[PDB]
């Protein structure tokens, strides 16, 4: 899966491989997959793009 | 409404019976002006075949070709089309035309078919999966065979691997035989991959020779250049028509169009790829397809 | 019992032609088909023709023009003329014999001859 | 994006009739996927098929 | 009549970017104001091209691959690429195709050419001086037809060989770039369709030596390969492809 | 039987998860089920029926 803003704002994206250990493939290991390309940050903000497993991200670079 | 209900008694309202579509009032057929007859003669009318490990290739283009002096000789014991009608042969127009001219012996004209097996199809000529065109195979034993035995015909009896479809292997290479090498005399001596056939006029039905011709087409890619004897019609604008452009048909009104076509550029195609705009040979105008006027009643 | 043996061979000068024979003992000669095969040192073994009891000749597509298979069955010979010859031509020439009701193998064979080109 | 759901709609059913549409250009294993080349190119044994 | 040029200086060939260049017409139907996905041998974008020049000492006459197809951009002034050569061991044992452009006429011709190490022609300072091979014994194919042709000229050709078919694809662009390949889109049209039907794994650029020893004129041309991937096309409402979308570069095009 | 109503939905949906790996088992009327052994033991022509 692919998350991205709009074309508009930025061409950066970010990948989530579903159900992937990140062994197996900025990383990230989440309950719903490897998210790679999101800087993960211990704030906490409302849901822009929902990656799961109370994850999302947001465009502010990619954040996570 | 009666019939559609399927009652005698219809309530008020309104009922959807049927599709209004207005029918077409002629038939125009446009092909290319040009009057050359395709050198079919030049092909099975020849005096020498090569073999089939080393078979003949001609690329027929740019004429006319009349495919009912084919059909309908009796000269041809097997006439087998796959992917379009002998009948119909006429009424298309092909591209790419390919004339394989080989001679093979007789219980072997099988195996010039898609999906078969043996020594030929393997080693010596395979043909597609989705192959589309003719075999025709008439028998030639009047011309091919000597009283002491004929060996101008080949056959390649091994390889490494099957052929790719219609790949040509005219290299002769000594080839081993298995857990000693051919480093010269001293091993398993060395088998040779190409085999005469024995053609005596004495031989039975099944070894004789049968001279087997493959035609190869493709279907309407490119600006086609071999095109059936059919007469070209005069164009008609605005009138809903089912049309035949180059073996293209279809039902529609031809108008005119502002599509700035590039020179390639022959027809047009929609979402669902049903041609929308098309390029009539002879004339080389751009005629829009606008399709007759059709909906509910 | 069979045999075949061969002769022509020598050191000669390069563009003067030669006449390879292959001379056949111990079996009668129709019904097979004769082969010329060559190798040069360091380098792997080269068919160079193919004649039957018809007269057709096949040669090598690699090869072109410069030699020429002759079959007689008078006395069970067979000949090859070679014409024009290059420097890469010094080679060991076998001769060679299938049966034409079976698969193609060779059988026996010939013992070979040399020829060696220079100037 | 404040009138997401009526374009919701519209664009659910403009995809659907696309995607419809766009199944013509499918031949589900035949030799082509427009009729008219079949009904000229074959007798009808197995223009049928 | 063969000439060994020894006067070269060595050096690597270069390498730059492909950016969005190498885009050619699929096939020949019209489309207008549409987004269509094709799977075809494509070059891709950014790629790794290779970058060979001729100044005065360099003369960049290499043997290199064909592959699957070849992209060939022409930075040019002054006209002096004339033509190509493909084939796989070019000399007279296989069958080679010969695309020259003289003063003339272009001329292609599928001969088993008995070619020179280094091919080429030549500029007096007129042309009198043509030295590409040294026989032509079994010709099959025949085919003349029009001249297709600071740096000012760009040429853009797409080789393709399939199915016996060599396709030829070209754009002529006018440029005011000094060094490199400009960075844009412009669709390439299909130029000729040659039905060759031989063998090509190999190919050669041809050049033409100045003379007034040689002189080699100001040029840089680029080659790059095709590979088998899917573009998402625009098409603009005058049927012109306008811009592009390599389906398996980033995550994003894609 | 306090909370069949979730307890339903967690086993309908389970039941047709079972239900469609199950389907792979099945030939559809040919020789096998698996595409190994039809793509092992038959030519293209009829592996590709
Ligand atoms: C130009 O240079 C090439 C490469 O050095 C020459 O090709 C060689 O020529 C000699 C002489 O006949 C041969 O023995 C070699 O086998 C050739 N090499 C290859 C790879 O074929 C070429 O002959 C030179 N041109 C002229 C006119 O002499
Ligand atoms: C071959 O010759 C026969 C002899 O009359 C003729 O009937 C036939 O039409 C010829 N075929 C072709 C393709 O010319
Ligand atoms: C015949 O068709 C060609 C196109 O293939 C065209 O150039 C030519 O003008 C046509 N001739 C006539 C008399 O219509
Ligand atoms: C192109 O290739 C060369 C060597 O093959 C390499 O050094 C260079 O980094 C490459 N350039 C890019 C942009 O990948
Ligand atoms: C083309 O040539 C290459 C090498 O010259 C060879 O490996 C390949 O098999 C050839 N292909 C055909 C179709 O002849
Ligand atoms: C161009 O090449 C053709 C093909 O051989 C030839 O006939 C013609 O004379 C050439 N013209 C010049 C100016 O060299
Ligand atoms: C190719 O040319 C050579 C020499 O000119 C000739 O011996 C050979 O027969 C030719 N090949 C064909 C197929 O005509
Ligand atoms: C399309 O062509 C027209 C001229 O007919 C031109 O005015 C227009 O700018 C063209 N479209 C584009 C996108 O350039």
């Amino acid at each position: 899966s692919v998350i991205t803003p709009g074309t508009n704002t930025s061409n950066q994206v970010a990948v989530l491989y579903q159900g992937v250990n990140c062994t197996e493939v900025n990383v990230f290991q989440t309950r719903a997959g490897c998210l790679i390309g999101a800087e993960h940050v211990n704030n906490s903000y409302e849901c822009d793009i929902p990656i799961g497993a109370g994850i999302c991200a947001s465009y502010q670079s990619i954040i996570a | 409404t009666k019939c559609t209900l399927k009652s005698f008694t219809v309530e008020k309202g309104i009922y959807q019976t049927s599709n209004f579509r207005v029918q077409p009032t002629e038939s125009i057929v446009r092909f290319p002006n040009i009057t050359n007859l395709c050198p079919f003669g030049e092909v099975f009318n020849a005096t020498r075949f090569a073999s089939v490990y080393a078979w003949n290739r001609k690329r027929i283009s740019n004429c006319v070709a009349d495919y009912s002096v084919l059909y309908n000789s009796a000269s041809f014991s097997t006439f087998k089309c796959y992917g379009v009608s002998p009948t119909k042969l006429n009424d298309l127009c092909f591209t790419n035309v390919y004339a394989d001219s080989f001679v093979i012996r007789g219980d072997e004209v099988r195996q010039i078919a898609p999906g078969q097996t043996g020594k030929i199809a393997d080693y010596n000529y395979k043909l597609p999966d989705d192959f589309t065109g003719c075999v025709i195979a008439w028998n030639s034993n009047n011309l091919d065979s000597k009283v002491g035995g004929n060996y101008n015909y080949l056959y390649r009896l091994f390889r490494k691997s099957n052929l790719k479809p219609f790949e040509r292997d005219i290299s002769t290479e000594i080839y081993q035989a298995g857990s000693t090498p051919c480093n010269g005399v001293e091993g398993f001596n060395c088998y040779f991959p190409l085999q005469s056939y024995g053609f005596q006029p004495t031989n039975g039905v099944g070894y004789q020779p049968y001279r087997v011709v493959v035609l190869s087409f493709e279907l309407l890619h490119a600006p086609a250049t071999v095109c059936g004897p059919k007469k070209s019609t005069n164009l008609v604008k605005n009138k809903c028509v089912n049309f035949n452009f180059n073996g293209l048909t279809g039902t529609g009104v031809l108008t005119e169009s502002n599509k700035k076509f590039l020179p390639f550029q022959q027809f047009g195609r929609d979402i669902a790829d049903t041609t929308d705009a098309v390029r009539d040979p002879q004339t080389l105008e751009i005629l829009d397809i606008t399709p007759c006027s059709f909906g509910g009643v | 019992e069979v045999q075949l043996v061969e002769s022509g061979g020598g050191v000669v000068q390069p563009g003067r032609s030669l006449r390879l024979s292959c001379a056949a003992s111990g079996f009668t000669f129709s019904s097979y088909a004769m082969h010329w095969v060559r190798q040069a040192p360091g380098k792997g073994l080269e068919w160079i023709g193919n004649i039957y009891h018809d007269g057709s000749t096949f040669y090598n597509p690699s090869l072109k023009s410069l030699v020429t298979i002759s079959r007689d069955d008078s006395t069970n010979t067979l000949y090859l003329q070679m014409n024009s010859l290059r420097a890469e031509d010094t080679a060991i020439y076998y001769c060679a014999r299938v049966w034409l009701y079976g698969s193609g193998y060779m059988d026996v064979w010939g013992k070979g001859t040399l020829v060696t080109v220079s100037s | 994006s404040a009138l997401g759901k009526l374009q919701d709609v519209v664009n659910q059913n403009a995809q659907a009739l696309n995607t419809l549409v766009k199944q013509l250009s499918s031949n589900f294993g035949a030799i082509s996927s427009v009729l008219n080349d079949i009904l000229s190119r074959l007798d009808p044994p197995e223009a049928e098929v | 009549q063969c000439v060994n040029l020894t006067t070269r200086t060595q050096l690597p060939p270069a390498y730059t970017n492909s950016f969005t260049r190498g885009v050619y017409y699929p096939d020949k139907v019209f489309r207008s104001s549409v987004l269509h996905s094709t799977q075809d041998l494509f070059l891709p974008f950014f790629s790794n091209v290779t970058w060979f020049h001729a100044i005065h000492k360099r003369f960049d006459n290499p043997v290199l691959p064909f592959n699957d197809g070849v992209y060939f951009a022409s930075t040019e002034k002054s006209n002096i690429i004339r033509g190509w050569i493909f084939g796989t061991t070019l000399d007279s044992k296989t069958q080679s195709l010969l695309i020259v452009n003289n003063a003339t006429n272009v001329v292609i011709k599928v001969c088993e050419f008995q070619f020179c190490n280094d091919p080429f022609l030549g500029v007096y300072y007129m042309e009198s001086e043509f030295r590409v091979y040294s026989s032509a014994n079994n010709c099959t194919f025949e085919y003349v037809s029009q001249p297709f042709l600071n740096f000012k000229n760009l040429r853009e050709f797409v080789f393709k060989n399939i199915d016996g078919y060599f396709k030829i694809y070209s754009k002529h662009t006018p440029i005011n770039l000094v060094r490199d390949l400009p960075q844009g889109f412009s669709a390439l049209e299909p130029l000729v369709d040659l039905p060759i039907g031989i063998n090509i794994t190999r190919f050669q650029t041809l050049l033409a030596l100045h003379r007034s020893g040689w002189t080699a004129g100001a040029a840089a041309y680029y080659v790059g390969y095709l590979q088998p991937r899917t573009f998402l096309l625009k098409y603009n409402e005058n049927g012109t492809i306008t811009d592009a979308v390599d389906c398996a570069l980033d995550p994003l095009s894609e």
